[PDB]
């Protein structure tokens, strides 16, 4: 099954009170694993299986790194704002991470955003940064002049990140690698006169990745299907649905199991 | 560019009047990060409410889950109230009870 490790950084200039200047959190798949911000100034676990498996030395060492990264982020946001001649409160964001795919191949990514929009995107295969405008191009030139840093980030994405992920996957395996199958039902109803709506509803499943589609007479639909978001139910499992109008059948695939519900 | 929050209110389990359940308010797709959320029972703030930490999406927006334990009745009405810089005043989203 496909898994991923990623860390975000969020920087806010001139924040309202209650809003930290800087936050960084890690995820394995959809699960928070680590958190740091400019108020706690401490890296802390966000999953019990992280806390139980990483010695205090880990939290200490990365707390120091984060304090350093916090200050760099503040300065970079200030320089961007100057470049754009922006005043007031603006945001700066980073995402780095990797995926270990099912077939065993891997993925890595590193991106920055300014005010919630793509700004710079790293391509580890070319060792180059893609810039969205002339300001980002200015930043890109500086970063692309440092060949060692680019090599270093390629290595982190392809080797270190993947090694961290495998490590974390083992720590949280009772959670991350479990399967909870969907409870699925079809609901029928006449709504607008003449119309009949058909809802295919699933809940109670983990992992959140699910495929739901409607078919008629054993083949692909063409009419408009409406999709419900895959939403957390609050107990570690997820829920979702798909609907159409109006022999129909709902098809659900989850973790290697296919399910069909024939509408009589 | 700012993005106003998507607000979705739903029960943990399929709802039935009389049986203990959980009410979720999922708030997502917003930017910037500052946001205020409450659950309401008959217009008044519920006080014993759980919520996740602020969370980060790949498209740079943020999301949050607020929930509370409840027993749905035909009489009671529940909602989720949210404020965000894209909103003039708090937006109140009624639970549609399935
Ligand atoms: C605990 C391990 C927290 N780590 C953390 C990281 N870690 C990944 C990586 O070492 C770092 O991003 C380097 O800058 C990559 O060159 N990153 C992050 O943004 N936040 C964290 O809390």
């Amino acid at each position: 099954r496909t898994h991923s490790l990623r860390y975000f950084r969020l920087g806010v200039s001139d924040p309202i009170h209650g809003v930290p200047e800087f936050i960084s959190v890690g995820y394995v798949d959809s699960h928070p694993i680590t958190t740091y911000d400019s108020v706690t100034r401490q890296k802390e676990p966000r999953a019990p299986w992280m806390a139980e498996n990483l010695a205090p030395d880990h939290w200490e060492r990365y707390t120091q790194l984060l304090r350093g990264w916090q200050q760099m982020f503040k300065v970079e946001l200030k320089r961007l704002q100057r470049h754009y001649n922006h005043s007031g409160s603006h945001t700066y964001q980073r995402m780095i991470g990797c995926e270990l795919l099912e077939d065993g191949s891997t993925t890595g990514f590193l991106q920055y955003a300014y005010d919630g929009q793509d700004f710079l995107i790293f391509n580890k295969d070319t060792l180059s940064w893609l810039a969205v405008d002339n300001v980002a191009h200015t930043i890109k030139q500086a970063w692309e002049a440092n060949q060692h840093e680019l090599l270093y980030q390629k290595n982190w994405l392809e080797e270190e990140c993947i090694a961290w992920l495998k490590r974390f996957l083992e720590y949280g395996k009772d959670t991350l690698q479990r399967t909870e199958p969907p409870l699925v039902r079809v609901n029928r109803k006449e709504t607008f006169p003449g119309v009949t709506a058909l809802f295919c509803k699933a809940h109670g499943f983990y992992p959140p990745e699910i495929y739901m589609t409607w078919m008629k007479n054993g083949e692909e639909i063409v009419q408009e299907i409406d999709y419900g978001d895959i939403l957390p139910s609050g107990d570690g499992t997820y829920q979702a649905w798909a609907s159409i109008e109006l022999l129909y059948s709902c098809h659900v695939e989850h973790s290697g199991v296919h399910m069909v519900l024939q509408v009589p | 560019i700012q993005r106003t929050p998507k607000i979705q209110v739903y029960s943990r389990h399929p709802a039935e009047n009389g049986k203990s359940n959980f009410l979720n308010c999922y708030v997502s797709g917003f930017h910037p990060s500052d946001i205020e959320v409450d659950l309401l029972k008959n217009g008044e703030r519920i006080e014993k409410v759980e919520h996740s930490d602020l969370s980060f999406s790949k498209d740079w927006s943020f999301y949050l889950l607020y929930y509370t334990e409840f027993t749905p009745t035909e009489k009671d009405e529940y909602a989720c109230r949210v404020n965000h810089v894209t909103l003039s005043q708090p937006k109140i989203v009624k639970w549609d009870r399935d």
